[PDB]
């Protein structure tokens, strides 16, 4: 009935897509002279306020386990790392053998923790050596076949790069924003599993403060739910899949080290400079994490109530300690002020649930030649750290696992998890998918062009 | 106001006075060094690309252009009434989708390649 | 092993050699190429 072709430019249409996205920093903490591991300098200033766009009749499908962003975030935190460990000392002349001896002195019972060892050392000049000692732990030490002979555990793998003395290891948050010709949808629905369609969509700029926040076992500083505790996974039958929860409210922990530390520098060459723990003075005693018994017990209660509607109705459900493997994967493994902790999460996960002021000290340990990312072959040398450290945080999720069980019901354990690091970062990218802009469309009007 | 993608939800006769917020917004101006120097290029070629598209028909500079194509090949099967009042336009994308290159090229040489050669021959006199 | 017409090519060479540890040497050998080595003024 005269109907002919029109064309229209800038309709409202979007397609799935992938691409690159960049920086946005906040300026309250941009213009400091604090030098950061994630760099601000290459970051262009955020936005004074975001630009929040409510959608409606909108209807979107969401996945969180097939996210391109988790990726690219791992992909540029993976090479911020290794960009900061460039421009400074490398410690290759430590290969050398030891004559290690037990510290003694004031021992709590931290029997063989720390060991006193001596070495030859370069120095300046080329053709002079020096004669020096230091403190190292016991976890950093191997013997090789009362002062016997000891060696560095890296010395037959890689030589490594020591820590930058320069650089901070505290997160910031990050934005990320998409580029022209594309969209980034939020859904805001509070009850969403992050795998189906979300009745509330909405256009956002770009995203919220993401700090990249490294840790096993358990999440430090994310994000808290808004209803209930919320359990995440993308196949709850199958027993080779992660389970993440997000806690509703956050539970404290306090961790210190009681050691009063002591840094001496030793010069191994022309402006190259070794840090090395000289004395420790006052008493020594083993570092710890506490947790309040009774909030712990409260959170460990809601997670089991809204965990009992996936499985079934009258199973019970079990708490164990970890498995086994290696000393990352068995420990809750953060940072607190540039020392690494590993402490021992088994009197946590140590419950059994029938459907029918006191703390929780953690006992920690302390590690200076670590291994992240799981890679091989390079290292991080911390540097001593002078004082005594504290810190306070807080506890917003989980990543619990299943057991292979047996007769298909009655019982049901679940045991803490970890070792891959994009877990940490799909617990807050989940609302977040990233679109194309088409604005070409072709619709049927009653116009003739003039001839 | 309803910025961009405001009327997304909304019907054809409401999504249509709005395409000028969505027009500008194509076009706004060593990790993080190589990043944006790649991102933005290829930026500009996605607008440039439609922008000659759309310029090789008849419509170089107008936001809506209506030609004189018969609507043969783009099946819709249904009547203008329950579609600038009753359908939004993610749902059109969704019917006619396997119509839009068999569409493209009679824009292309039905319509402003023949008409452009009558043109030609008729200011010869 | 034979050496028939094959004449001298391959020297079986002793030298010293770095260890993982800094103040440790090794004592190691290897069969050079005639076409690798050069004399520098039995065993020469
Ligand atoms: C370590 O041994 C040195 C002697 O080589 C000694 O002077 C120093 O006090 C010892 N340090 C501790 C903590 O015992
Ligand atoms: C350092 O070298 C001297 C020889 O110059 C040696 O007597 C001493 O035992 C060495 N110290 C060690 C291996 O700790
Ligand atoms: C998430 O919720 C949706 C309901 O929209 C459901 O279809 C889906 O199975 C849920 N995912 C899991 C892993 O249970
Ligand atoms: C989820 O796990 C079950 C049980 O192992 C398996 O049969 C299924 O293929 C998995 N994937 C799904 C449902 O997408
Ligand atoms: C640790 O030792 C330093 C001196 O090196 C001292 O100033 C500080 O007060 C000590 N800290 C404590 C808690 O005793
Ligand atoms: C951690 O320390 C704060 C004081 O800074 C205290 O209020 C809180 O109770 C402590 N947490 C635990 C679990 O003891
Ligand atoms: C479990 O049983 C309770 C009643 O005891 C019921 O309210 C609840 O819906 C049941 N959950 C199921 C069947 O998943
Ligand atoms: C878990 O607990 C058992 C005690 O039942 C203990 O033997 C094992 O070493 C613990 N594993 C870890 C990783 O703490
Ligand atoms: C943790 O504690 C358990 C028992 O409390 C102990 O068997 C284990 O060796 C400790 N360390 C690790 C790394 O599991
Ligand atoms: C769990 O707690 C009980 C009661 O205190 C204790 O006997 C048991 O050893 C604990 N389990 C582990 C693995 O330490
Ligand atoms: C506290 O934890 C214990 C586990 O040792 C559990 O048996 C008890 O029911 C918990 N209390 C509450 C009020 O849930
Ligand atoms: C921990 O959570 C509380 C809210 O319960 C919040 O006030 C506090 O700032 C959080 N601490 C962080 C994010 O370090
Ligand atoms: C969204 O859907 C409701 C339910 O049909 C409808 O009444 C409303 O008009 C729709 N929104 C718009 C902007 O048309
Ligand atoms: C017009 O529609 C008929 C119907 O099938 C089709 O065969 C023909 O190819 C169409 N014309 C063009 C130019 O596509
Ligand atoms: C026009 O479209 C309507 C659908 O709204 C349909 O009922 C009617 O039959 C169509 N008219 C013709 C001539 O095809
Ligand atoms: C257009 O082609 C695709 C690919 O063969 C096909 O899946 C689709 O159904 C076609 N469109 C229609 C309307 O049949
Ligand atoms: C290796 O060094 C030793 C002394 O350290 C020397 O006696 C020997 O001749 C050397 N071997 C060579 C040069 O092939």
């Amino acid at each position: 009935e005269n109907l002919w072709v029109t064309v229209y430019y800038g309709v409202p249409v979007w397609k799935d897509a992938e691409t690159t996205l960049f920086c946005a920093s906040d300026a309250k903490a941009y213009e400091t002279e604090k030098h950061n591991v994630w760099a601000t300098h290459a970051c262009v200033p955020t936005d004074p306020n975001p630009q929040e766009i409510h959608l409606e009749n909108v209807t979107e499908e969401f996945n969180m386990w097939k996210n391109n962003m988790v990726e690219q975030m791992h992909t540029d935190i993976i090479s911020l790392w290794d960009q900061s460990l460039k421009p400074c000392v490398k410690l290759t002349p430590l290969c050398v053998t030891l004559q290690c001896t037990n510290v003694t002195n004031n021992i709590t019972d931290m029997r063989g923790e720390l060991k006193n060892c001596s070495f030859n050392m370069t120095t300046e000049l080329r053709d002079k050596k020096q004669k020096v000692y230091s403190l190292f732990y016991r976890l950093d030490v191997v013997q090789i076949n009362s002062n016997k002979e000891y060696r560095l555990i890296n010395c037959n793998t890689s030589a490594c790069t020591q820590a930058c003395p320069k650089v901070s290891f505290e997160p910031i948050p990050i934005h990320y924003c998409a580029p022209a010709g594309f969209a980034i949808l939020k859904c805001k629905d509070k009850k969403f599993n992050g795998t189906g369609p979300c009745p509330s969509v909405s256009t956002v700029q770009c995203t919220h403060g993401i700090k990249p926040v490294v840790s096993t076992q358990l999440l430090l500083n994310g994000s808290l739910a808004e209803e209930e505790v919320m359990i995440r996974s993308e196949n709850i039958t199958n027993n080779a899949k992660n389970i993440l929860v997000q806690f509703n409210t956050p539970v404290q922990i306090n961790c210190t080290r009681p050691n009063n530390n002591t840094r001496k520098s030793i010069r191994i060459g022309p402006g190259q400079a070794f840090y090395a723990t000289g004395d420790i003075i006052g008493d020594i005693r083993q570092a710890h994490c506490n947790v309040s018994k009774a909030t712990w017990n409260e959170t460990l209660g809601k997670v089991v109530k809204q965990l009992r509607k996936h499985f079934g109705n009258n199973t019970i459900i079990r708490f164990a300690n970890s498995s086994g493997g290696d000393l990352e994967v068995t420990t809750h493994s953060f940072n607190c002020g540039g020392e690494f902790f590993y402490c021992n999460t088994s009197g946590l996960f140590n419950s059994t649930w029938i459907s029918n002021n006191d703390s929780i000290t953690l006992p920690c340990r302390i590690k200076q030649i670590i291994n992240m990312w799981q890679r091989i072959g390079q290292c991080m040398y911390a540097p001593p750290i002078q004082g005594v450290i504290r810190c306070v945080s807080n506890i917003t999720g989980l990543i619990l696992t299943r057991d292979g069980g047996s007769t298909n019901s009655t019982t049901e354990t679940f045991r803490p998890g970890g070792g891959d690091m994009r877990d940490n970062w799909r617990s807050e990218l989940y609302k977040y998918k990233v679109v194309k802009i088409e604005p070409l469309g072709v619709a049927p009007t009653r116009c003739k062009r003039r001839v | 106001f309803l910025g961009f993608l405001g009327a997304a939800g909304s019907t054809m006769g409401a999504a249509s006075m709005t395409l000028t917020v969505q027009a500008r917004n194509l076009l706004s101006g060593t990790v993080w060094g190589i990043k944006q120097l790649q991102a933005r290029v290829l930026a500009v070629e996605r607008y440039l690309r439609d922008q000659q598209l759309l310029g090789i028909w008849g419509c170089s500079g107008k936001l809506i252009c209506c030609t004189n194509v018969p609507w043969n090949s783009s099946w819709s099967n249904r009547n203008l009434s329950e579609i600038w009042d009753n359908m939004t336009w993610l749902q059109w994308d969704k019917e006619i989708s396997n119509y839009t290159q068999i569409i493209y090229g009679l824009l292309e040489e039905s319509q402003n390649q023949q008409e452009k050669n009558e043109q030609d021959l008729l200011a010869l006199d | 092993n034979i050496t028939d017409d094959m004449r001298g090519e391959l020297k079986n060479c002793s030298f010293n050699m770095t260890t993982e540890l800094r103040d440790k040497k090794q004592k190691v050998y290897s069969l050079f190429y005639r076409l690798d080595v050069v004399q520098i003024n039995s065993n020469k």
